[PDB]
């Protein structure tokens, strides 16, 4: 079963909040619960179809349009790549070789552990410091296929 | 407005789009995402034309004629050829994923992806890359999921959502991974999800009772028929095959059905294909059961009943109005009996008087969408007249479409009317005992018991016009949602009341028509429309005649010592104890169905009546309307022992027997000119089809479609030599290919909708005036009645509330759109789809019983003790108890009643 | 909002304004304007046909003006140095200043403000620095990847 926490269901409400449409903070509402179990299961289409008053077909639309609401499980770290075109002239193709060397997976899989899930993304707004790749938070510039296994280190 | 489409000037409607406009005037454009009633998009791009700026321009620029306004002078090519190109590249681009499915898909012969592929003349595949793939979902027992057939035209979540107001099927995915279907496995919860396998344009959703005995559309034979599962008189297309009903389609009838049926209609046929029901004439000779043919069953009855000194007959609102008036010849008006109880015929009795006396307009099923205010009362819409529940949601809609019309924007942009309307709707009031399906689009719901609705459609009526009876012990919240009902209702131009007989209350009809008639002398441009039962539950009112009580007293009595009954289950509108003791009594009863009834063990002779499938006749709907429905096969055709004749024509060769002691097997012509002879009120029945004798050019009604095939070998199994085609006396159809089915052909009865290059239930714009619009000649169909120019009077039998009385128990009805209605009920995939019968429960009175939700409880109705499952209903009024009316030993008749000594069982 | 600029009364004129900041979930249409307006009120962010504008019933139906980042940090400019100070930015048919610069195998790629006008070799061999060593020039995308 799955039941959403009192501090999740807070911040939805607060979320509505500041729209006057609760459908209007779905999108917020599937990113708190992503935030809080690092992806979106099953049972939480339907509870926030509950909270917000909208049908549970038009929350699965949203969740399964963007690619960053995950509703499939992932990793405790979600490495994500920019393969968009300028970090493909500054040579993206080091790093994600680099990164399925050091994994020993492929993009949209996860490892034998659950620490890292490979993903490609889009253009990252970083393109004069290419290639960049954006880890759970933080984002990672002027990148070297040889700095790869120094920098998935830390993310432990 | 004025067009000129290559080169040739056209008049159209200015408010059209420009697709429209030319599917109006017969010019073909290729199409997908429009549909006539969902609106235009611009999803598909398959439309294209070339606008031009004026009449000396030569560039144009590509426009999709279906989001373009038909604005005067407006300059357009359809067969250019930067046109023609586009358009043969958007149907390539949906054929690079499409599977290679056509032999083995059900659309296959009826798909409009096969027809525009065609028509835009693609024909050589030059992709040569992988098709993207789709896993199937399990949609329940009635549309098959098929995903890989898919061109992402919107056209199903449009319709299920935006029009037909479900929740559960959504648009899923992204970039061209794009998904149609639930969130999950599961059945389809709308009432109405039997019409994505039409509005689908692929073989995605398709019909899966047509499925699991499948046959093309060219091996159909079709007739144009009514729906007998409810009152609503929705056209169908019930389409046959070797002997057996495989499908209904929609038939467009432009005033009432348009192009949406509900599921049950369409899936609810399933009882004309058992395997129990009788074929030939049965009479029992002690314990033996000899089969008769047609004339020495005739022969045998008549001398029974000439020996007998008194017959009684006993209609249904099942039957036809030749069968019950052919019943009434039989054993005279006097001896006539309407199979119904007489609480259930007063209610009704008085639905028909405020219908046809009460000098307000009753409005057509398609007409209910155009009223800006709805209150309901009493009636579960969507449990039995669930077309009204959809008319109803277009009706609420018309809020948006009114406010993005004060915007200049055109009423077919479906999507800025929709964001303009984003959550403004018309005012809808829905009373009931419990929650309603339409409860998600109601200002308001109201549950309570029948009094107390009863009480609010009085209050209602006396703070319209203190004319009409006060009522006295109105709470303050209570009369607040008054005020706010009746601040709604005076402030509409087209206030709409809906009631019916399905709540078991008159007083609940007296208020509708109380609120009805206070609208009316305020000025407003008042509707009011009633819910019946059957499907001639309203001809058989006009009809009349005495109740069913009053003939189980005759045969009960000894005064009468011969029965025959008409298409009546009786156990359905009486206690099934005393129906038994009275037939048992009877020293003869003769049963004529269609359908393997319990009184069948009782009946000494029972005459195989013909179902609406092999049966020609008139039903008259809810609204006072008088439909013909056609037979559709000959039963005799494949099987040459079946005897299975029309009700009207056994009733009518038994009445000719027993006078003169000779069969006739009269012609329907004759009876329906008896009918409009004898019973002056259902003259109108005269004018719903023409008589036998009409042909188009000199030639009749096809009821098969050209390209029928077989004819050689379908019956070669059992004779190699061919038999005679089946001749039709009764009707103006043929029962062979050999006929006239031109969507240019001066009739208001289609069969089926077919044209050359469109074999999909698009086919249907070819036989329309203007597309959505009304059928070519007129839709089929007359009312019977007119607006009276003066009304009734207030009725001023105002109820007092309801009170809980203990060891009494007010049975409140719940109605259940599968299972509910008999025949509905005896087709076997209804079976999978009906709900276990549980007994409504208050969490008070669940609570003062100790019963907890899923504890049988057993309960004494007619000294028989039943038991059920408890279900725990929040909605539900203490003092009441839940009861599913129709389904297996709970009988219609029940709602209303009392119910003595409930125990935990 | 602290400072009185933001909310209720700004500035004692009585001009009500409350700003919010949405954070989108990762999808390249959503900055599509109608699209925008359709991944703001928590849709499937596809885009609506015009017309109607968005400037007649955009977000919630209501009346929607969608402008860039850069659009709204010129306004102020323009607001407390005039109008005539702006037309003469630069001596060219496109008025004020626009973040331009060159991304990709450059010696300095970056973002600079230049007037409209500004050659795109000029960027590249001023700014940009040109190409890096052993790199022969050979196209160019002038807005970005459409
Ligand atoms: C596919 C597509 C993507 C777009 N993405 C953006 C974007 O990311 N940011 C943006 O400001 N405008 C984007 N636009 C342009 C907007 O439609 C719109 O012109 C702009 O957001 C506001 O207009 P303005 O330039 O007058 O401020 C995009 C347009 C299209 C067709
Ligand atoms: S949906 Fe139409 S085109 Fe596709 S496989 Fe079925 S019949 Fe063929
Ligand atoms: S499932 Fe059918 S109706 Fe729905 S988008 Fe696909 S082709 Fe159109
Ligand atoms: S609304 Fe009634 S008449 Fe129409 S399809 Fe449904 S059951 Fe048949
Ligand atoms: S192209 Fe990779 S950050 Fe923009
Ligand atoms: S029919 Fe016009 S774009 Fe689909
Ligand atoms: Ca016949």
């Amino acid at each position: 079963a799955f039941e959403l926490s009192a501090a999740e269901r807070e911040a939805i409400e607060h979320e509505m909040h500041h729209y006057e449409d609760p459908r209007a903070a779905s999108i917020e509402a599937l990113k708190i619960v992503q935030k809080q179990r690092g992806w979106v299961p099953d049972g939480a289409i339907h509870a926030i179809a509950d909270v917000l008053g909208i049908p549970a077909s038009d929350v699965e639309g949203v969740a399964t349009f963007y690619s960053q609401i995950f509703r499939q499980p992932v990793g405790r770290h979600v490495i994500r790549y920019c393969d968009s075109v300028v970090c493909h002239i500054n040579g993206y193709q080091g790093i994600q070789a680099a990164l399925e060397k050091k994994l020993n997976i492929k993009p949209g899989q996860t490892t034998f552990d659950g620490r890292f899930t490979l993903l490609p993304t889009c253009c990252l707004g970083n393109c004069d410091k290419g290639p960049n790749m954006m880890i759970d938070e933080d984002t990672h510039a002027h990148l070297t296929p040889e700095a790869i296994p120094e920098l998935l280190e830390r993310y432990k | 407005a004025t067009i000129h489409v290559d080169g040739k000037e056209y008049e159209v409607n200015g408010a059209d789009n420009l697709l429209e406009a030319c599917l109006s005037l017969g010019l073909d454009i290729p199409y997908f995402c429009w549909h006539p009633a969902l609106g235009s998009v611009g999803a598909c791009r398959q439309c294209a034309v070339k606008q031009y700026q004026n009449a000396e321009d030569t560039r144009g620029r590509l426009v999709m004629s279906c989001m373009t306004p038909a604005s005067d002078g407006t300059f357009i090519s359809i067969d250019d050829e930067e046109a023609k190109q586009f358009r043969e590249s958007v149907v390539e681009w949906l054929m690079t994923n499409h599977p290679h499915d056509c032999p083995v898909c059900e659309e296959g012969g009826n798909c409009h992806l096969q027809d525009m592929t065609v028509m835009t003349g693609h024909s050589f595949r030059r992709y040569r890359f992988t098709k993207r793939t789709h896993r199937n979902q399990d949609l329940g027992p009635f549309i098959s999921h098929e995903m890989n057939r898919c061109i992402a035209c919107y056209r199903c979540v449009r319709y299920y959502k935006d029009y037909a107001g479900g929740t559960d099927l959504g648009v899923y995915g992204a970039h061209d991974n794009v998904y149609f279907g639930r969130p999950e496995d599961g059945t389809l919860e709308s009432e109405f999800s039997g019409n994505l396998v039409e509005i689908c344009p692929t073989g995605v959703f398709t019909d899966k009772t047509h499925s699991e005995r499948y046959n093309r559309k060219w091996d159909m034979q079709f007739a144009p028929s009514i729906c007998q599962q409810c009152s609503i008189g929705c056209n169908i297309s019930p389409g046959e095959r070797y002997g057996e009903l495989r499908r209904i389609e929609n038939r467009y009838n432009g005033t009432v059905n348009h192009y949406f049926l509900c599921d049950r209609g369409r899936f609810g046929y399933g009882y004309v294909n058992l395997k129990d029901r009788p074929r030939q004439p049965v009479q029992r000779r002690g314990d033996d059961f000899i089969t008769l043919n047609a004339e020495q069953a005739m022969q045998g009855a008549a001398d029974i009943l000439r020996q007998s000194k008194k017959v009684i007959g006993i209609g249904s609102p099942r039957a036809s109005v030749e069968s019950n008036f052919a019943l009434r010849e039989l054993v005279g008006e006097e001896n006539f009996y309407t199979g119904i109880a007489h609480g259930e015929q007063e209610r009704l009795q008085l639905a028909l008087k405020v219908l046809r006396e009460g000098g307000i307009y009753t409005p057509a099923l398609r007409e209910i969408e155009s009223y800006d205010a709805v209150l309901v009362l009493g009636e579960d819409v969507t449990q039995t007249g669930a077309r009204v529940a959809l008319a109803v949601r277009q009706a609420v809609k018309g809020k948006a479409r009114e406010m993005a019309a004060a915007q200049k924007v055109a009423d077919w942009q479906i999507a800025a009317i929709l964001n303009i309307g984003q959550r403004a709707k018309h005012p809808l009031f829905v009373t009931n005992v419990d929650d309603t399906r339409l409860d998600d689009i109601a200002a308001w719901t109201y549950r309570a018991p029948v009094e107390d609705q009863a009480r609010l459609g009085f209050a209602i009526a006396h703070a319209l016009d203190n004319s009409a009876p006060a009522v006295d012990g109105i709470e303050p919240e209570l009369q607040s949602k008054i005020d706010v009902i009746v601040q709604a209702l005076a402030g509409a131009k087209k206030p709409l009341i809906i009631s019916g007989t399905n709540a078991g209350s008159l007083e609940v009809i007296q208020a509708a028509a109380n609120v009805a008639k206070a609208l009316k002398g305020r000025g407003a441009d008042v509707g009011i429309t009633m819910i019946a039962r059957s499907v001639n539950s309203m001809g058989l009112g006009i009809m009349g005649g005495g109740s069913l009580e009053e003939a189980l007293t005759e045969l009960e009595t000894g005064r009468a010592d011969a029965v025959v009954v008409l298409e009546n289950d009786l156990h359905r509108h009486a206690s099934a104890t005393r129906v038994n003791a009275a037939l048992a009594k009877a020293p003869l009863v003769m049963v004529v169905d269609h359908q393997r009834t319990a009184i069948m063990e009782n009946a000494h002779l029972v005459l195989s009546a013909a179902s609406f499938a092999e049966s020609d006749g008139t039903v008259i709907n809810n609204e006072g309307r008088a439909q013909r429905f056609f037979q559709v096969y000959d039963p005799a055709y494949y099987d040459s022992k079946t005897v299975m004749l029309e009700s009207w024509r056994w009733l009518h060769s038994l009445h000719s027997t027993l006078l003169s002691r000779e069969v006739d097997w009269t012609q329907l012509d004759h009876v329906i000119d008896a009918v409009v002879a004898k019973i002056p009120e259902l003259a109108g029945i005269k004018d719903a089809a023409p008589d036998a004798t009409f042909r188009i050019r000199g030639q009749k009604l096809a009821r098969e479609p050209h390209r029928y095939s077989g004819r050689t070998a379908m019956r070669a199994n059992i004779s190699v030599h061919e038999p005679r085609q089946p001749q039709d006396i009764d009707t103006m159809f043929t029962f062979s290919m050999e006929g006239n089915n031109q969507p240019t052909a001066h009739r208001s009865q289609v069969p089926f909708a077919w044209a050359p290059g469109w074999n999909s239930p698009q086919a249907w714009n070819k036989f329309q005036d203007e597309v959505g619009g009304k059928l070519r000649f007129g839709d089929p169909g007359v009312r019977l009645f007119e607006t009276s120019e003066n009304g009734l009077d207030y009725f001023t039998s105002v109820p007092a509330r309801f009170q809980p009385q203990d060891g009494k128990w007010r049975i409140a009805p719940y109605y259940h759109l599968f299972g509910s209605d008999e025949l509905s009920q005896r087709a076997p995939v209804f079976q999978s789809r009906m709900p276990q019968p549980y007994i409504k429960l208050n969490p008070a009175d669940a609570a003062k019983l100790g019963v907890n939700a899923g504890t049988r409880v057993s309960f004494s109705y007619d000294g028989n003790t039943v038991t059920l499952p408890v279900e725990i209903a929040e909605g539900l009024t203490a003092g009441q108890v839940g009861l599913p009316m129709g389904m297996s030993g709970i009988a219609p008749v029940l709602a209303g009643a009392h119910l003595e000594d409930l125990k935990e069982a | 909002t602290e400072a009185g600029l933001l909310g209720k009364n700004i500035m004692g004129t009585g001009f009500d304004f409350e700003l919010f900041v949405h954070t989108g979930a990762g999808r390249y249409i959503c900055g599509e304007e109608t699209a925008l307006i359709n991944s703001l009120e928590g849709r499937r962010a596809n885009p609506r046909s015009k017309p109607p504008f968005p400037a007649t019933s955009g977000a919630w139906g209501k009346p929607t003006c969608v402008n860039n980042v850069e659009t709204l940090c010129n306004v102020p400019a323009i607001l407390a140095n005039g109008v005539e100070w702006y037309q003469n930015i630069s001596k060219s048919k496109d008025a004020g200043t626009k973040l331009m610069g060159f991304s990709g195998r450059v010696k300095n790629p970056g973002l600079w403000e230049l007037p409209f006008g500004t050659t795109a070799r000029e960027i590249l061999e001023d700014y940009a620095g040109g190409m890096r060593d052993g790199l022969k020039f050979k196209a160019w995308q002038p807005g970005g990847a459409g």
